[PDB]
């Protein structure tokens, strides 16, 4: 098949600046009939189908925006935003359509260059209610903060615990351009109560050391 | 006029077959080849086959196969994509569409296969505490522990949170899932609550944040 090469996954955009995504393919989509590339363009944003911008390689849609330019031949090609809007802020594949079966590509996302932000941290130990029912969940919030990556550690009085732990990241901030993100480690009410600190652990960029924050079973 | 209506999602049982209609309008299928298009969850697009009525023709991707039996009812301008003894896998949405490249994408209808029943979330407020002597910051929380299907709405105070807010995920915890919500608030004392919406077990809860 027509293997779609597309890198990287994601790539970091200032606003108003030119981007400039690319992608490569293994057999040409050349046709050498009408001469013209079979590759189209497309852009996905979360809960939307994709939206066809450049077909022919470089040949734009009905009510794409001229900052948007196809280009390419071959097997090498390029999508080219200048004047980055944060409308653009979306996934981008290239597909075929040249050949069977049709091939897309992974995708290349934009994220706007924010400043980094350091996460602030907070832990909440189990509600009242969290126990009757058996269980403990102690959630911790990382919430604004930049670049994307964190490492977040858990940990029952001092020591390690790397189970029972559900880590919802979130997407790029609209107004902020900025990441949250929400580590939970449930635990049973005895598993719970059999203990006493519990700490949140956040290693982020921001710092030059981790960033802590632990409760204690024991404290009002 | 060129329109793809779909369904928007189906919860079917595992090892079970779906049919997943796609009624098209402002053209006829019979005279083009309607597509279909599989998107797995925080993952890439990809193709099935597609139904080329008209010459009768109909090619899949070898990666479908049997699962997939793309047919199409001429007189009820619906395409169809049959799904054959389903797995997780399986779950992810399920594109119609005409991809010679033209745009037309329809709505796409999410299919989630789970042996789970629809059960009624679990609401649980993440008060904090902390009091310093005035000095401090705010920020509280919700959690929505299991529940099917998804999904379920959170707000705060009806609407007058928003900013601060946020609203991760509801990650999966075999068959049921949690979502946790946060907000800020700069320092007050009177009431803060969540509010918990659900549509399928018909369940509403607004938990007040008293705090601990």
């Amino acid at each position: 098949d027509i293997v779609m090469t597309q890198s990287p996954s994601s790539l970091t955009v200032t606003t108003g600046e030119k981007v400039t995504m690319t992608c490569k393919s293994s057999q040409s989509l050349l046709n050498s009939g009408a001469q013209k590339n079979y590759l189209t363009w497309y852009q996905q944003k979360p809960g939307q189908s994709p939206k066809l911008l450049i077909y022919w390689a470089s040949t734009r849609e009905s009510g794409v925006p001229d900052r948007f330019t196809g280009s390419g031949s071959g097997t090498d090609f390029t999508l080219s935003i200048s004047g980055v809007q944060a409308e653009d802020l979306a996934v981008y594949y290239c597909q075929n359509n040249y050949n069977y079966p049709l091939t897309f590509g992974a995708g290349t996302k934009l994220e706007l260059k924010r400043a980094d932000a350091a996460p602030t941290v907070s832990i909440f130990p189990p509600s009242s209610e969290q126990l009757t029912s058996g269980g403990a969940s102690v959630v911790c919030f990382l919430n604004n903060f930049y670049p994307k990556d964190i490492n977040v550690k858990w940990k029952i009085d001092g020591s390690e615990r790397q189970n029972g732990v559900l880590n919802s990241w979130t997407d790029q901030d609209s107004k902020d351009s900025t990441y949250s993100m929400s580590s939970t480690l449930t635990l049973t009410k005895d598993e719970y109560e059999r203990h006493n600190s519990y700490t949140c652990e956040a290693t982020h960029k921001t710092s030059t050391s981790p960033i802590v924050k632990s409760f204690n079973r024991n404290e009002c | 006029e060129v329109a793809l209506q779909q369904s928007g999602a189906e919860l079917v049982k595992p090892g079970a077959s779906v049919k997943l209609s796609c009624a098209a309008s402002g053209f006829t299928i019979k005279d083009a080849y309607m597509h279909w298009v599989k998107q797995k969850p925080e993952q890439g697009l990809e193709w099935i086959g597609r139904i080329d009525s008209g010459s009768s023709n109909t090619n899949y991707d070898p990666t479908f196969k049997g699962k997939a039996t793309i047919t199409a009812d001429d007189s009820s301008n619906t395409a169809y994509l049959q799904m054959s003894s389903l797995t997780s896998e399986d779950t992810a949405v399920y594109y119609c569409a005409r991809v010679y490249a033209m745009d037309y994408w329809g709505q796409g209808t999410s299919v989630t296969v789970s042996s789970a029943k629809t059960t009624p979330p679990s609401v649980y407020p993440l008060a904090p505490g902390s009091a310093a002597q005035t000095n401090s910051m705010v920020t509280l929380g919700c959690l929505v522990k299991g529940y099917f299907p998804e999904p379920v709405t959170v707000t705060w105070n009806s609407g007058s949170l928003s900013s601060g807010v946020h609203t991760f995920p509801a990650v999966l915890q075999s068959d049921l899932y949690t979502l946790s919500s946060s907000v800020s608030v700069p320092t007050s004392t009177e009431t803060v609550t969540c509010n918990v919406a659900h549509a399928p077990s018909s369940t509403k809860v607004d938990k007040k944040i008293v705090p601990r």
